[PDB]
């Protein structure tokens, strides 16, 4: 019910109180990185982080207002996009390297199919960045990943609805910072197409993949 | 589904 | 400096529309097999990778890039492209998918090939979508060009990105236009926009089976085609 | 080369 009726400074106040924390791996930086254990690292961590993450979806305006068939279905079209979209924002001051963990940063040497989708990830990093996202528009972007994402695969009324509420809290957030109406639209486009590369990563990335925890398996399930 | 089960509480 | 950025909003939608490719035939035959399925859809969208290609040229800005970054952009972008034509021209025909104006098709046909049934619901959601925005042809111009520019330039500069900035600004201008408040304008910009992902993802799980349609020998397939798909795996 | 460099010179 709620979800509509939130001013901006609201929506963006419930995600930011929503935010996960940011994980630690187990790397230990004596340990001679096999192909295994690099993947066992990253697949440990993305685990643990999907706990979290759906303890955050919860928490995203509207969420629970869908049905529990709807959530999963969202949830499993959307949790690598979301995963990634974490690791780019997180990695923004990080140039050329990807920040996995504070205990694991990791540059394109150390990928290697994984280069090709880690080279993705640097760019997307580096295009927030040079645009100098801020956290108030990166919650509101991860917000409508998992909200849209599986969308399009007469409750889908209500999503587009907060899906709404997300872009007036995205463009009431740049007018604030100063931008013209016209800076305005263009930054909330230029924000948006970076939705879809992000969707390209994560396909080719679940393309890739074809060591794996229950959950992981059980949501990997859901892109074949 | 884990997923389905950690979506209720 | 880029002509592209000079031109006024309605000088870019006129620009766009007389770009425009032209509505091509299939072969002149229902019932229809896997082989024949694909046999025709090939054939088409070979005949309409050419005039993709004279399209993708006078897209403003799309002839100062280098061929280097031409070809790029086409070997990324051209099934989304191919695909947001076909689910512009199905709108007006709900249900169905209106390939060439005499191959118009429904699911059940789409059971013809394996994974094509699932594309092909992603596709007709897409044009169901589009018929209940009422999608403008002014608007659906200007965002398969945003297609072409957009979906490769993270894989290679900031000309690319002034020209999309321009396309918004011609989006916007359209709205405005169309007697859509301030608000009604960013959200529509943003629901077209996130439906660019979903043409993404169609093209991605279209692509990878193209990919196993060439390994089998399903159908002879174009050295065009084979190129163009190379470039994804 | 490619098909795609004639078509788009041509
Ligand atoms: O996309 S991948 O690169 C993926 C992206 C990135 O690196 C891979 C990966 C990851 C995720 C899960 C996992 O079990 C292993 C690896 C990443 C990750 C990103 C953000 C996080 O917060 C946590 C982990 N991938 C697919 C995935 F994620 F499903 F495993 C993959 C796997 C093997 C070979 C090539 C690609
Ligand atoms: O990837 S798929 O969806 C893909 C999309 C749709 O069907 C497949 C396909 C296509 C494209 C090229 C080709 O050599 C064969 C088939 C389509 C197409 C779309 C628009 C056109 O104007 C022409 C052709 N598929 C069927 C498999």
């Amino acid at each position: 019910s709620l979800a509509l009726s939130l001013t901006a400074d609201q929506m963006v106040s419930a995600l930011l109180d929503a935010e996960p924390p940011i994980l630690y791996s187990e790397y230990d930086p004596t340990r001679p990185f096999s192909e295994a254990s690099m993947m066992g690292l990253l697949t440990n961590l993305a685990d643990r982080e999907l706990v979290h993450m759906i303890n955050w979806a919860k928490r995203v305006p509207g969420f629970v207002d869908l049905t529990l068939h709807d959530q999963v279905h969202l949830l499993e079209c959307a949790w690598l996009e979301i995963l990634m979209i974490g690791l780019v924002w997180r990695s923004m001051e990080h140039p050329g390297k990807l920040l996995f963990a504070p205990n694991l940063l990791l540059d394109r040497n150390q990928g290697k199919g994984m280069v090709e989708i880690f080279d993705m990830l640097l760019a997307t990093s580096s295009r927030f960045r040079m645009m100098n996202l801020q956290g108030e528009e990166f919650v509101c972007l991860k917000s409508i990943i998992l909200l849209n994402s599986g969308v399009y695969t007469e409750e889908k009324d209500h999503i587009h609805r907060v899906l709404d509420k997300i872009t007036d809290t995205l463009i009431h957030l740049m007018a604030k910072a100063g931008l013209t109406l016209q800076q305005q639209h263009q930054r909330l486009a230029q924000l948006l197409l970076i939705l879809s590369h992000i969707r390209h990563m994560s396909n080719k990335g679940m393309e890739h993949l074809y060591p794996l925890s229950d959950l992981l398996l059980e949501m990997l399930d859901a892109h074949r | 589904k884990i997923l389905h089960r950690l979506l209720q509480d």
